[PDB]
């Protein structure tokens, strides 16, 4: 009984002390935000990588608050199996290189993978943030006569440019119909079985200066917001 | 291509040149070690509460 | 064991017609949604065509709406696809992709190289 | 004679429609890991102690031909009373800040909030709220002068008693909970308007409200019109000579006040989806059994 | 050329296995057992809730001693509980946060772990300076770990989503073998009674037993219609069970080379995440997409039992060596204890 009685006491001490080390990394893992990064082989997603094994690591911090960003390389083209490590991610941040409408149809797969991702059943709650990327590659094959996005898209032809967009000065209106017609191409997929969970975050960009970190950091305080809103029953 | 088809067929000479015995032997004697061990399977046939070591207490 | 067996095709002048059909045996296939691939010669698999469960969602790619024309029959498992105007940038092996797994609205890797639940492929050649 | 029948069917229906929502708010704090849960298991406790008070006053209201009873004991219920009230009220108020501080800083929320400041927050509530009912015993210009035996409010406590928790209390309370939700329905309004326009635009190239509102407005009608009429009814009986307000103020408008004991457990508890899924397989496992 | 012509020669090779088996199928397990006495129905009720796990587990495993366990997950956590009182005995940071399994030693000195690093770690417990520290990082792989067992102290059997199974040699940490044959990602794995074979399954919906000191494939088992996800032995190795995506569970015979069970019902739409044995073998116990665990007569292949205490969806399931209690773990991150 005694040695009992020792054993019990020298076991509870340890436990003590592991709760403690439990709750202090509870606390720190309840205030830091996992991101998980996606693209394709030319998507771009290296330099968003730049400028802030089977998996990179990528810590960064931005108004004193931690992110950290998830990079999958190693892994190959199949990903049914691993994706659904990451369902509680705060957000999957999905990079597209606009200008490859051109396996000669990178874009549609682009599409395709987007809608695999979004009627995931344990991917209900996860928000995408979308970058469409290289808008200047865009801009140089619309303006020129090379190729259309018609005869690949064919609907492109009755398509009119929103009047609430807001081109950049110096931008044909030709260019904004494309850039807002590959918008709208992902929007009719992520507006379809939205339900108030998740939602989508689209956006332009390609290569700006360190705007993208506080892109990310904006669409995440609204991401939080949104959750905290749908959960009073304000939203 | 070709290269894998060199090997796939062999693995099948491979595994059809076993013995199979018939399915009544291998189900007999399957339910046989089911019903020759059911004195001490404490799930199957339960346990009287003194030896049971979890539901001693909260 | 899932078996896919890929039918028809061959070569045709431009402006002819084929009709593809794909043999499924050893899975249910009515809780299945089924796909057509293709791959043209030195590139990669492309998403072409796909069809739900019950048949009433469709789908295609840009280049090929207007001319192809997806079936699916339950009571005898099989994939039919039609098609009625063809080009010289249509020269492909076309496959019978299934999706992974019964009664869900996503489909992952039908596309990726070395995908199990996919057929041996039809050669379609479009040359004079 | 109906003041004894309605006030024991108000007390056992408020003691039997919290005990249920605590219950249920214990069996989801193990599963879950949910700060805002304690300050609504401490609202649900605070109207069971009201319960009790109210029980615990019955005595007298109820049919019984008896000698005056103290001085003392009646200030003791009284103030029993007044403490577990303002109990309820201040979770109320607190339950609203941590809400808006959920929604205004998402972030810096996140880093500072834990089961710590929890604990603090509940243990300053109660200390302030119990310090304030218990505050006129021991101070005067609070408390009636004599023929104090018989047990009744406004007999061993001044009318300026309600003026000052209506002037230090209750009012800008209900200023920072009408901010505090405008506030939020401002925030809110945006964001469906942003939800809005992205959806028409995916809708548009693919073929083929007031929310907020009703929600805001349940929650500060809640808030206001339970104690409001018997605060103003307080001010005006102390700003003139009209004391037959003295009955009125107890028998008919307080009932009014102690109605914020019913609403809560419904709005805050019934609301939240999870506690009703509880509370729905809790039912069905006793009805079952 | 060569293509095209050697695909007759497989093809008929595939027709006269299925003849062979075919004349080989004499009767069915179904008519064999239509005299046995149904179990009933059976009640366990949860005894013990291990609380501690910030994010989701994925893998549980059983001590030897049928009392201390240890549990991965993804919170970057690896705790050695200990059943009995409830108490935690250890807990383990790691160095990717992303870890899909776990194995535990049989002597009780190391434990291992992996994940989407393509890394095996092998911690060590019994150490003279400090408390626990990694002895070994098993690299070579080019894919997530899904499963990995130890054989001895000495050697470990992992396998990988790069579609081939190891044999190492923890003592330098090289790849003593390697195990190839799967068109698909390796997801389960399974150790025979004696050590001496192992059984996997991937995601061409097919299962492979293999021989581990000469690294050929003996067999290769088919007839589920999507990914298998789980496998386990029977107690005496003469038979295993294995669970898929397609919502059924199934048994194969090693002798007769085929299938004797279906384990299924037309209330089921989900699949099936693990899947484990009695000590006596009549109890296959699995666990599913719909956050409840099923315990079905293995001999009748009717449901026998309801197993629900979860809110998400249950990912680990195990048995003791002594047959006592059962271990479950989900996705809300709570390890609970049946009997
Ligand atoms: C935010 C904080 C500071 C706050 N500011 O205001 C309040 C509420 C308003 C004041 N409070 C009361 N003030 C006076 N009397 C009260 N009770 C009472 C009990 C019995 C009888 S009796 C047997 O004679 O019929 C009569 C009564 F009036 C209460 N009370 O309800 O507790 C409630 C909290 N909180």
């Amino acid at each position: 009984t005694e040695d009992q009685r020792n054993e019990e006491k020298a076991q509870r001490e340890a436990n003590k002390k592991i709760e403690k080390q439990l709750q202090k990394d509870k606390q720190v893992y309840r205030a830091t935000h996992r991101l998980l990064l996606l693209g394709a082989g030319e998507s771009g997603k290296n330099t968003i990588v730049k400028q802030m094994s089977g998996i990179f690591e990528t810590k960064f911090q931005v108004d004193k608050v931690n992110f950290h960003m998830f990079d999958v390389g190693a892994q190959r083209d199949e990903r049914r199996k691993w994706i659904q490590c990451f369902n509680d991610v705060t957000a999957i941040i999905f990079v597209v290189a606009s200008s490859s409408y051109n396996q000669t149809n990178r874009l549609q797969a682009a599409l395709k993978l987007f809608d695999s991702i979004w009627n995931n059943k344990w991917l209900r709650d996860t928000s995408v943030i979308l970058f469409l990327n290289k808008q200047d590659l865009l801009a140089e094959k619309v303006l020129a006569g090379k190729s259309k996005i018609e005869d690949y898209f064919p609907e492109f032809a009755r398509y009119t440019t929103p009047e609430d967009a807001t081109p950049e000065p110096g931008e044909d209106p030709r260019v904004t119909r494309a850039k807002y017609f590959i918008r709208d191409e992902f929007l009719r997929i992520s507006t379809a079985s939205g339900d108030g969970r998740h939602y989508c975050y689209p956006h332009f960009t390609c290569a700006v200066d360190t705007e993208n970190i506080r892109r990310v950091f904006n669409d995440c305080r609204d991401i939080i917001q949104r959750m905290h809103l749908r959960q009073y029953e304000l939203l | 291509s070709i290269a894998q088809a060199r090997k796939l067929v062999e693995q099948l000479k491979m595994e059809a040149n076993i013995d199979r015995i018939k399915v009544s032997k291998a189900a007999a004697d399957l339910m046989a070690y089911c019903e020759a061990h059911a004195k001490e399977d404490p799930l199957l046939t339960p346990v009287p509460a003194s030896e049971n070591p979890f539901r001693e207490k909260k | 064991q899932v078996q896919l067996q890929e039918s028809g095709g061959g070569l045709v002048q431009p402006g002819g017609s084929l009709r593809l059909s794909c043999a499924a045996s050893g899975f249910t296939f009515s809780n299945y949604k089924m796909n057509w691939v293709r791959q043209a010669p030195g590139k990669g698999l492309e998403w072409v065509s796909d069809i739900s469960q019950s048949g009433a969602s469709i789908s295609y790619t840009g280049s090929v709406k207007g001319r192809f024309t997806i079936s699916r029959d339950n009571a005898k498992n099989t994939l039919y696809l039609q098609m009625n105007s063809l080009k010289p940038e249509d020269t492909a092996v076309y496959y019978c992709a299934r999706c992974p797994a019964p009664f869900t609205r996503d489909c992952f890797d039908v596309t990726s190289t070395t995908y199990a639940y996919r057929g041996q492929g039809t050669q379609v050649t479009v040359s004079s | 004679f109906s003041f004894g029948v309605i006030l024991a069917v108000l007390a056992s229906l408020i003691i039997a429609t919290n005990t249920l929502v605590a219950v249920a708010v214990l069996l989801l704090i193990h599963k879950n890991d949910g700060v805002s849960l304690c300050f609504t298991l401490n609202l649900a406790v605070a109207d069971t102690l009201i319960g009790v008070a109210i029980s615990g006053l019955l005595t007298d209201q109820l049919s019984s031909p008896s000698r005056p009873t103290q001085k003392t004991l009646c200030s003791l219920r009284m103030a029993f009373v007044t403490s577990s009230a303002a109990a309820s009220v201040l979770t109320v108020m607190l339950i609203t800040f941590d809400r808006y501080l959920a929604i205004k800083q998402p972030f810096r929320y996140l880093k500072i909030m834990s089961g710590f400041v929890a604990g603090a927050c509940i243990a300053g509530l109660w200390l302030v709220s119990y310090l304030i009912g218990f505050l006129p015993l021991g101070i005067p210009m609070f408390q009636q002068t004599a023929y104090k035996g018989q047990c009744s409010f406004f007999a061993v406590f001044h009318p300026h008693f309600v003026l000052t928790l209506s002037c230090v209390g209750f009012f800008p309370a209900m200023l920072l909970f009408v901010f505090f939700y405008c506030d939020m329905l401002k925030i809110a309004s945006m964001h469906s308007q942003q939800i809005r326009k992205m959806e028409h635009a995916g809708a548009m190239a693919g073929g083929y409200d007031f929310k907020a509102l009703r929600t805001v407005s349940v929650l500060i009608g809640s808030f206001a019109l339970c104690w409001t009429p018997f605060l103003i009814t307080g001010i005006v009986q102390v700003a003139c000579q009209e004391c037959h307000l003295y009955l009125v103020l107890e028998r008919y408008l307080w009932l009014l006040g102690v109605g914020n004991s019913l609403l809560n457990p419904l709005i805050y508890a019934y609301w939240q989806k999870e506690v009703r899924l509880q509370l729905y397989h809790m039912a069905l496992g006793v009805k079952k059994v | 050329s060569e293509l095209d012509q050697l695909r007759q020669e497989a093809e008929q090779l595939k027709n006269q296995i299925r003849d062979a088996r075919k004349a080989c199928a004499d009767a069915t397990l179904s008519q064999i057992t239509n005299n046995i006495d149904p179990v009933g129905r059976i009640q366990m009720r949860t005894r013990r809730t291990l609380r501690g796990h910030l994010a989701k587990i994925y893998a549980m495993h059983w001590g030897t001693d049928s009392r201390l366990l240890v549990s991965a997950s993804q919170d970057g956590k690896l705790i050695i509980w200990d059943s009995y009182t409830t108490n935690k005995v250890h807990a383990i940071p790691l160095r990717s946060s992303w870890v899909m399994t776990c194995a535990y030693a049989p002597s009780g000195n190391y434990v291992a772990c992996g994940g989407l690093d393509n890394i095996c770690s092998i911690y060590n417990l019994k150490t003279r300076e400090g408390n626990v520290r990694v002895s070994r990082e098993l690299a070579g792989h080019t894919g997530y770990l899904s499963c990995c067992r130890f054989l001895d102290d000495n050697q470990i059997v992992t396998s990988s989503g790069d579609t081939t199974c190891a044999l190492w040699d923890i003592e330098t940490g090289q790849q003593t073998t390697t195990f190839t044959g799967h068109t698909g990602d390796v997801m389960s794995l399974s150790l025979a009674p004696d050590t001496r074979l192992f059984v996997s399954g991937a995601c061409d919906a097919s299962a492979k037993l293999w021989d581990v000191r000469e690294g050929m494939c003996r067999q290769t088992f088919t007839g589920h219609e999507s990914d298998i996800n789980a496998i386990c032995f029977f107690p005496n190795g003469n038979a295993f069970a294995t669970g898929s995506d397609d919502a059924t569970c199934r048994l194969f015979d090693l002798r007769a080379d085929q299938e004797l069970m279906t384990y299924s019902h037309d209330n089921i739409i989900c699949g099936i995440t693990s899947v484990s044995f009695s000590k006596s073998g009549r109890l296959l116990l699995a666990g599913y997409d719909d956050f409840n665990c099923n315990v079905w007569d293995a001999l009748k292949a009717d449901r026998a039992g309801v197993l629900a205490g979860h809110d998400n969806r249950v990912s680990c399931l195990g048995v003791t060596d002594d047959g006592m209690a059962v271990a479950t773990g989900s996705w809300d991150s709570f390890l609970k204890i049946w009997n």
